[PDB]
């Protein structure tokens, strides 16, 4: 499975540009997509586009001035800039998720392409010293309960180490996601969660994102760094 | 005691398919929504005449109802006409191609049809609410309830009724030429046959003596022509309770239905 | 076919055979044990349910 | 109410539910047949359009069917015959030439015929090996009369007419055996199903158009049963 | 064949003297259930043809069922909603199973071939890990005994375990006359039951392969079998119009379960968690809830238009799913 992006570059503002993430090795049919990170900021939720395009939403920052589609048969997702704004220069991720019962949305994230021109999920600290070998627990906080009355909560812990997209590590508060180690966990009490890594060790390193998938627009918090 | 029966009938033949699952197929929706209009014209219409006729032909209700009446009157009997057209046409591609009709046989065309036949019925008697409603004379003409515009009239019966008539009795004709092409083809020949005689019998007279009165006003009697109208209104509303007692005779399921309700 | 059916009749007739009534009486147990367990036996209360 | 995620579920369910419908509205333009003969019957030979379950498809006249032969059932047939209640029409293929197992293949008919699950579907009997039967019947070492003591008692009936270059004595042998299995298709007289009988030579030109005008008759009677005109 | 003559009396005669008393004397003085009524609690649509076959998850919310539509396809119980719907290769489908760790499903048909599909993989599709082969008959059943091996009852009236990574048979059952119909896998795993068309059920360990006891009391086919969760008894269900239940240790039927109304045939058989209420599903269109311990039906489930096929009760116990010819399957609570 790879998501690889392409298009971008420098833009007079005003401009218009479309971005391009071509998939390969998953049926793009089924997977409802989506996210940017500024330069020196977190990431941020774009756009989504649901399964045979039934459904669209997009943040209200982009609303009117964006415009998402998908072709199936080509498997080509495209993202239509228009009235650019210096606001909007950041690093721009196409982003694949599946919903049905027991699925993990948001799995895999693409390589991402540069472009230079509610919720409220906060994150208590920005930097945490940790040594190798000694538990690290990171805590993010939610201004409304995320506990749905099915019993799902919807939180969504995702790591970026440096030089790579995030990755999901922990969806829905204690599942934990296929191909990561079993040392992260999640636990995570009404409207105050927790991840905690034991054993922590090199490549394990990055910063730690929060997001809530209870209703749109998806917040993401802006996340503790860990450091060595 | 028709407007009994005539309600009645239809009342058991629309519960019988909900309660009995097994006519579930997409022609006993057809059959069950003919029912609804020929119950619907015996509950809402057929009382009313049955109170003129006793109250001496004049139009107690009130005024601007009279409108409304006659539309009633011209929807449900129009829409009962091109249901069985519609059964006509539809049946006659079951006997002529009965493979290639199993092709297309889904319920999604079939739920269109309904709507095709639902939606003429009110294409044709758009005028007579509007403009009944804005002018009494138009349909109170004479002091009792009566629709009075030759020109859209004649043309109005003629749409409503020959040009399906047309169509079922060059519909009809074929299906039984089709079944001639043993003695399972040749019992349906006869069965089609008496459906077909008494449908005619009894819409046609009406039909043929307005268009006869509304042609011939100069030079035929009035007096005549009204009793004959009188009676031929009471036949093709016993048209509409006919159908379910054919229903009963020749299927098994509505048969042991109606006799437990 | 002969020689194995021999061999399965034997085999199957010597086992430990616990009297009737001693499993009759162990499975009334059981099923005495679990009437509580069972939301089919006595109706759940409606908010309890998940259907 | 309902999560977003819980809506994303409901409209893959929609997407699905309309997958469904499209496939099982192409499976409805297909007719399928069930071809069952015990041996010697020459079953692969009735058709020659299309050459543990063996299917065959063949076309005739726009129209597609589908026929299923299953080799590895064993006499009993009870339990794997129901999955086969909902086919058109059940091809049965019997052999005329062999007398000695021609009341196997009547008492084969009568237990497919009078199955409780196979009630509806009607029957496409045909009788092959023609050629062999007209034969053995011309050569007269096997006498019928033998084996079916019946046939020595018997007329053949006036009003059908034999082929051309046909002789009399075989038409009567192959009126006896196809009225020997008619009476067996007419003894239930429900009249849901019909068991129709057509002879095949070893080589035929075209049986697929004897099964093609059949099922016309069967969707034909169907359909007046629908509307209630018989 | 003169030595099994006299060998078979004296089973006979053993199992005579240790039925002292019946088990309807021994509970003659419990508490009637009384009347019980479930009414349907859901109604999953979208089957187009006639539903064959259909297993409970474990987490008792995720079911599979099989039809002759030719695809097989997950529901959401609580909320109705598809899950997955896979395609498969022969239209003729009379099983399917859901593995204990709902990571694969398994499907056998006409096709003398049993399917095993990964539904959780990367690139998101169902997609058919294997196709095992070796069998000379239809598959009737196929029950998991963990993710890696599965056992698989045939026509072929041999019965089979398969080590699903390596593709082949690892032991193999010969010991019936009649095709195999069914096969009710033992709480404890270790130990299972089939039936057959030969009207008796042979208790079969998994690991020696042999039976260890056979029980004869049905005088047809017996179409369904389903272990008491206990673990000591089991219950059969067959055409005879007769379910019988049936005890390990005493190796004998303890009790039959018989209405004079009904002739029609057993389809499914299932027990409740408690085990008191043995549901059986009956080609007469409506399952009844039979009380085991007295033997006197205690409800109805009649919603069904067509034949009732399949029939399986929750882990947890709260609903019944009772799948059937007319394309619809109802979960009852
Ligand atoms: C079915 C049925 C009812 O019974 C029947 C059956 C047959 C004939 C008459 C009747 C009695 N109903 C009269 C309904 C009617 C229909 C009309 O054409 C569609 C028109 N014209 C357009 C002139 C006027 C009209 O009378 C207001």
């Amino acid at each position: 499975v790879q998501l690889v992006e392409s298009g971008g570059g420098l833009v007079q503002p005003g401009g218009s540009r479309k971005l391009s993430c071509s998939a390969s090795g998953f049926a793009f049919s089924s997977f409802g997509m989506h996210v940017r990170q500024a330069p020196e900021k977190g990431l941020e939720w774009v756009a989504y586009i649901s399964s045979g395009s039934g459904t669209i939403y997009y943040a209200d920052t982009v609303k009117g001035r964006f415009t998402i589609s998908r072709d199936d048969p080509k498997n080509t997702l495209f993202l239509q800039m228009t009235s650019l704004r210096s606001e909007d220069t950041a690093m721009y991720y196409c982003v694949r998720s599946i919903y049905y019962y027991g699925s993990s949305p948001f799995d895999f994230w693409g390589q991402g392409t540069t472009l230079t021109v509610d919720i409220v999920m906060t994150q208590a600290t920005s930097s945490v010293p940790v040594t190798p070998g000694e538990s690290v627990s990171i805590s993010c906080r939610s201004s409304k309960s995320l506990l749905h009355s099915n019993g799902n909560t919807y939180l969504y812990w995702f790591l970026q180490r440096p030089g790579q997209s995030p990755q999901l590590l922990i969806y829905r508060m204690s599942n934990l996601a296929s191909g990561v180690p079993d040392r992260f966990s999640g636990s995570g009490s009404g409207t105050a969660f927790t991840l905690t890594i034991s054993r922590l060790e090199a490549e394990d390193v990055g910063v730690y994102y929060c997001m809530q998938h209870l209703e749109y627009p998806l917040t993401f918090g802006a996340g503790t760094k860990l450091e060595l | 005691v028709v407007i009994i029966l005539t309600i009645a009938g239809n009342i058991l033949v629309i519960m019988a398919v909900s309660l009995e699952k097994k006519l579930q197929n997409a022609t006993n929706y057809f059959l069950m929504s003919l029912a609804i209009a020929d119950m619907l014209l015996g509950f809402l219409v057929m009382p009313v005449s049955m109170l003129t006729i006793l109250y001496g032909y004049r139009w107690p209700l009130p005024s601007k109802l009279c409108a409304v009446w006659i539309y009633l009157d011209v929807l449900f009997s129009t829409a009962s006409i091109m249901h069985l057209c519609a059964i006509s046409l539809d049946r006659y591609v079951a006997i002529q191609n009965p493979i290639h009709h199993s092709r297309f046989n889904s319920r999604t065309k079939a739920f269109l049809k309904i709507i095709a036949v639902w939606t003429i019925s009110v294409g044709i008697s758009m005028p007579i609410p509007v403009f009944g409603l804005q002018d009494d004379s138009k349909v109170f003409k004479e002091g009792s309830c009566l629709l009075a515009d030759d020109n859209f009239v004649l043309i109005g019966s003629f749409v409503s009724f020959f040009i399906p008539l047309t169509i079922m009795v060059i519909t009809y004709f074929l299906t039984i030429k089709s079944l001639q092409k043993i003695s399972n083809e040749q019992k349906a020949c006869k069965v089609l046959g008496i459906v077909f005689f008494l449908f005619v019998v009894m819409w046609c007279p009406f039909f043929i003596t307005n268009i006869m009165a509304v042609i011939c006003k100069e030079s035929c009697n009035e007096d005549v022509i009204g009793a004959l109208l009188n009676v031929f209104v009471w036949i093709g509303y016993l048209s509409s309770a006919v159908n379910p007692l054919v229903y009963t005779l020749f299927n098994k399921t509505y048969r042991s239905a109606f006799s437990r309700y | 076919q002969a020689r194995k059916l021999v061999e399965q009749l034997k085999m199957e007739a010597n086992i430990d055979r616990i009297k009737v009534s001693k499993a009759a009486a162990d499975l009334m147990a059981y099923c005495e044990a679990h009437a509580k367990e069972d939301p089919l036996l006595t109706p759940v209360p409606a908010s309890e349910n998940p259907f | 109410t309902v999560s977003a995620e819980d809506k994303a579920a409901a409209e893959r369910s929609k997407m699905i539910d309309k997958n469904l419908r499209e496939d099982g509205e192409k499976a409805r333009r297909t007719l399928r047949l069930l071809l069952l003969g015990a041996d010697n019957s020459g079953k692969s030979t009735i058709v020659k359009q299309m050459r543990g379950i063996f299917e065959t498809k063949f076309q005739v006249d726009k129209v597609n069917f589908h026929m299923f032969d299953v080799g590895g059932q064993r006499d009993e047939r009870r339990k794997w015959i129901q999955c086969f209640n909902d086919v058109t029409a059940i091809i049965f293929v019997v052999d005329s030439s062999d007398y000695n197992r021609l009341q196997e293949a009547l008492n084969d008919f009568k237990s497919i015929w009078n199955n409780r699950w196979l009630r509806t579907i009607s029957v496409i009997l045909f009788l092959n090996k023609q050629d062999l039967l007209a034969e053995k019947v011309l050569a007269g070492k096997s006498k019928i009369e033998d084996y079916f003591p019946e046939f020595a008692r018997y007329t053949t009936p006036e009003d059908a007419t034999p082929e051309p270059g046909e002789d009399p004595r075989v038409t009567r042998a192959k009126y006896f055996i196809r009225k020997e299995f008619v009476d067996i298709s007419t003894a239930s007289g429900d009249g849901r199903h019909i068991c129709y009988p057509h002879f095949t030579c070893a080589v035929d030109t075209e049986n697929a158009r004897r099964i093609f005008n059949d099922c016309k008759d069967i969707i034909l009677q169907m359909n007046l049963r629908e509307y209630n005109l018989v | 064949r003169q030595e099994a003559e006299q060998l078979k009396n004296q089973i006979r005669d053993a199992r005579k003297a240790c039925a002292d008393a019946t088990l309807s004397q021994i509970t003659n003085n419990i508490d009637p259930v009384g009347r019980i009524q479930m009414r349907t609690r859901r109604t999953l649509r979208g089957h187009l043809a006639k539903i064959y076959a259909m297993h409970w998850g474990t987490d008792s919310r995720l079911l599979v069922s099989a039809s002759q539509d030719g695809k097989l396809i997950i529901w959401d119980s609580y909320t109705t909603n598809k899950v997955h719907a896979i395609p498969l290769r022969s239209s003729w489908v009379m099983t399917c199973a859901y593995a204990p760790s709902g990571n694969y499903v398994a499907c056998g048909g006409l096709d003398n071939i049993c399917s095993i599909y990964n539904l959780k993989t990367r690139e998101g599709n169902v997609r058919v890990s294997r196709e095992l082969a070796g069998h000379t008959g239809y598959l009737s059943c196929c029950r998991f005994l963990d993710d890696n091996q599965i056992v698989t009852s045939s026509g072929d009236t041999t019965c089979a375990l398969w080590d699903i990574e390596t593709g082949q048979q690892t032991t193999t059952f010969t010991g019936h006359t009649g095709d195999v119909m069914s096969l009710s896998l033992a709480p404890d795993t270790r130990l299972f039951v089939s039936g057959a068309c030969d009207a008796s059920a042979k208790l079969w360990d998994v690991r020696e392969g042999m039976c260890r006891q056979t029980f004869t009391g049905h005088e047809s086919d017996i179409n369904a079998i389903c272990f008491f969760p206990n673990g000591n008894a089991f219950a059969t269900g067959s055409d005879d119009a007769t379910c019988r239940l049936f005890d390990l240790r005493a190796d004998q039927e303890l009790m039959t379960y018989s209405h004079d109304n009904i002739i029609c045939g057993i389809t499914s058989v299932s027990f409740s968690k408690s085990g008191r209420l043995l549901l059986a599903g009956y080609d007469d269109f409506n399952c009844n809830v039979w009380d085991a311990l007295k033997a006197d039906r205690a409800g109805v489930l009649a919603g069904h238009d067509n034949r009732v096929s399949c029939l399986g009760v929750t882990d947890d116990g709260m609903a019944v799913a009772t799948g059937s010819w007319d394309s619809f399957l109802k979960i009852w609570n």
